[PDB]
């Protein structure tokens, strides 16, 4: 019952590291104000919206290679 | 393998619903320190006139005198945008403080709804020994689970500075490899042991008490068939609100919810709001037992004068 | 058995009767008043609390355990044997009776 | 809202005997009731108590293994049960109601004995 | 085709100013942030400041705190710094580079990914 | 906050093998980068984190940590890669830079 000062506002508070680029079907950046930029992606078989960490290199640069265009 | 990109404005009117939110919890916090130390004074001061003053009574008042005596710290934290220019201490310290009294309100609630019951059945020819120890006893423990559910919310508990706002916050920190699983934990302890078997052992054993004085013909003469309902309707009205924007959240952090800058503002506003409404319970306890209660009000006001 | 020693036993208007006990009752004690030949009525329950319909004259206290019943105003009715009593502790034991005269 | 014992007489020492403490009036679940014998010339003492609902009885410690105690919750009363009497047991016996009040519950008094009986005369030849 | 150019470098003396420049193009510039770094003559790199282009965030080194400005404009792709109160010690060679603040559990990304060409300042009489 | 780089200068040649360490005067999660500047040109950014290499940088080149102490390593050194190297900490709000390396010719 943390009072809600304590409390961290952001789109993801914990990661997965398991994600494979096979496994992938719409990435998705959000740059928000208190949490700077953030990352989420929608599989293929759960059709969930999983966190992912900026940690792997695909992911990192793909993202950046997208932000380029 | 598509991809999206999305911008979150900074919210316009934050500073504004703050301001509000601030103003709300002034006359909370004054209120509350009103009402609970009043209710302590005379319980303390009743026992030399010969009433059989009641524990629970006396350590409920407590509890929430530390709940709201903990308000000021927020509001500096709340005035500044959520922000810990503090230290890493303090606020370990204050959210324990805040935590376990909380939870003790909370489960002295639950207790006092059980024991009206079984005095008015069971403990009926109970020498007066006896409950009195039973009652300590009850408080003891009551205690005791109370600070042991709120220790490992606040050993976790650190103080940073983000990295690029240059600002500085404070956080819960839990092991890297179990941040999923602790949160979601500690938000079922927040809510079982905080809402769903507190609420429901309070509605059943109203009822119950209900349907005895019922049963009963001079009781109901003397009593009131209402104010236990208000009882109950009370606790809900202060409590499921901010239990249902918690739950929210957690359906949003999982992502069951589409994402969208509007969805953020409302859940903030949500959240921010009903927690101040929470907060309103500790205010409102004091007289909901003592305030109505005739021999209370007669006690204070021959006290007052 | 927590006894009570109740005194004095005789007595000859400002009543007093004073009744304490072994341990510490907390404000258990209560009084009565059983005329010749008929069941005692209470006069003050718990410390020092009147019965609704009993006079004003009666009244109560209490010193720890150095429990007494007052009465002020003496009036024709107020003859008979009141008992100290304690509820605290199982059993409940009655004082030796105060009979006035 | 009254109570009259029904028994009593003369029976000799050794035998059986039941009380009656019947009550007209407030519902038997949310009271005590109590017996008080007072010997001939004697002061008054505790026999026996009982709690209805549940059946929370307690005895003295000079009756503790040969009495009973029974309450009727249908027709709220209660009856009391006596096994060898004594030479002594002869006295008065009175049954008494310690009340409760659930207005007030947070803030209560320690209540006593209120509603006394007129009482049956029990007599061991 | 990312590229960073700066502009606005020459000849300059104490107690004054100089508004230097940083054009960015071929990214999005709003979500990124802008770091301005010094080079003293023949020695090594010395981090100056940076903005947030979104947000309006600022940092600044201890030497040159409450000293240097920033601002930004996502309109042009824009980063002011105005400098102003020079001392002949800050004479050196300053470059415009960028990074994408993710979030990391810990910490917030930081390597510089992008460096400009730079331009010289003199602050002499 | 320092960040503290040795040797100040260093000298190897072709075919082999070079190190050099940086240390921190706190505790720095991982946030560390490797830069290299060439005589006159803007610094390149070589590893970023505390061993991911950056999407063009060569094989070779490699990173460490243990605790407070990064070690960039360079194997098969090659001619064009003697350029001054420079450590840095992007955990605090503000940046620090290292000293520098010069990797010389014996
Ligand atoms: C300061 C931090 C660690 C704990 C915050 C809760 C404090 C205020 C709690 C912890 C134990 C509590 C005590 C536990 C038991 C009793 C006995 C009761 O008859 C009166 C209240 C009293 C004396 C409590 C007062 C409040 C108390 C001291
Ligand atoms: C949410 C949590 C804190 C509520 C826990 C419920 C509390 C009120 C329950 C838990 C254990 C219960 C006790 C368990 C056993 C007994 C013995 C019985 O002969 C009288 C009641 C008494 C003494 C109970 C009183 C109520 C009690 C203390």
């Amino acid at each position: 019952l943390r009072h809600q000062s304590l409390s961290y506002r952001c789109p993801c508070r914990f990661f997965e590291s398991h994600v494979a680029r096979a496994n992938v079907k719409h990435l998705k950046i959000l740059n928000t104000p208190n949490c700077a930029l953030q990352i989420v992606a929608r599989l293929k078989n759960n059709n969930r919206q999983v966190c992912i960490d900026p940690k792997l290199k695909w992911i990192q640069e793909y993202l950046e290679k997208a932000l380029n265009k | 393998i598509v991809v999206d990109t999305v911008m979150c404005p900074n919210m316009p009117n934050k500073s504004v619903l703050l301001y509000t939110l601030s103003f709300i919890y002034i006359f909370i916090f004054v209120i509350g320190m009103i009402a609970n130390s009043v209710v302590v004074w005379v319980n303390i001061q009743a026992k030399t006139t010969g009433y059989d003053t009641h524990c629970y009574i006396l350590n409920l008042a407590i509890a929430d005198l530390w709940v709201v005596l903990t308000i000021p710290v927020w509001v500096v934290s709340l005035v500044q945008h959520n922000q810990w220019p503090m230290g890493e201490l303090t606020c370990k310290v204050t959210h324990l403080i805040f935590s376990i009294n909380l939870f003790g309100s909370i489960f002295f609630l639950t207790c006092m709804s059980v024991d009206r019951y079984l005095s008015i059945t069971y403990f009926t020819n109970t020498p007066s020994s006896r409950k009195k120890m039973v009652r300590r006893v009850v408080c003891i423990l009551v205690w005791l689970l109370a600070f042991c559910v709120s220790l490992p919310d606040t050993y976790y508990l650190k103080t940073v500075t983000s990295a690029s706002n240059n600002e500085t916050y404070c956080r819960s920190f839990y092991p890297e490899h179990s941040i999923k699983e602790w949160l979601i934990g500690m938000e079922l302890v927040s809510v079982v042991l905080g809402f769903a078997v507190p609420f429901s052992i309070i509605a059943v054993f109203y009822f119950l008490l209900a349907r005895a004085i019922s049963a009963s013909s001079d009781q109901e003469k003397h009593s009131s068939r209402k104010i236990i309902f208000s009882y109950v309707v009370v606790f809900l009205v202060c409590w499921l609100p901010y239990h249902v924007a918690v739950l929210l959240d957690i359906f949003s952090i999982l992502h069951y919810i589409p994402f969208t800058c509007r969805l953020e503002h409302a859940l903030f506003t949500a959240l921010h709001v009903t927690q101040c409404l929470s907060l309103v319970h500790c205010c409102v306890n004091p007289v909901l037992y003592s305030f109505i209660n005739r021999n209370y009000r007669y006690e204070l006001m021959k006290a007052f004068i | 058995d927590i006894q009570m020693t109740q005194s004095p036993s005789s007595l000859s208007d400002r009543v007093t009767i004073t009744c304490r006990a072994s341990q510490s009752v907390s404000s258990a004690v209560a009084w009565y008043q059983q005329k010749p030949g008929k069941a005692p009525k209470l006069l003050i329950y718990s410390a020092s609390s009147l019965y609704s319909g009993v006079p004003s004259r009666f009244s109560g206290s209490r010193s720890g355990t150095d429990f007494t019943l007052t009465i002020s105003s003496l009036q024709p009715e107020d003859f008979a044997t009141y008992y100290c009593q304690q509820s605290y502790y199982y059993p409940i034991t009655f004082g030796q009776g105060t009979k006035v005269e | 809202v009254q109570l009259v014992e029904s028994g009593g007489g003369l029976v000799q020492p050794g035998g059986s005997l039941r009380l009656s403490c019947a009550a007209s009036g407030f519902n038997i679940s949310s009271s005590s009731i109590h017996w008080v014998r007072q010997a001939p010339g004697k002061g008054l003492e505790w026999v026996a108590s009982i709690s209805p609902s549940y059946g929370y009885t307690s005895y003295a410690d000079s009756v503790k293994g040969r009495f009973t105690i029974s309450a009727d919750t249908s027709k709220n009363t209660a009856y009391l049960q006596m096994n060898s009497l004594r030479a002594e047991d002869t006295a008065v016996y009175y049954c008494a109601r310690v009340s409760y009040w659930d207005w007030t519950w947070g803030w209560s008094k320690y209540e006593g004995m209120d509603y006394w009986g007129q009482g049956t005369l029990v007599t061991v030849s």
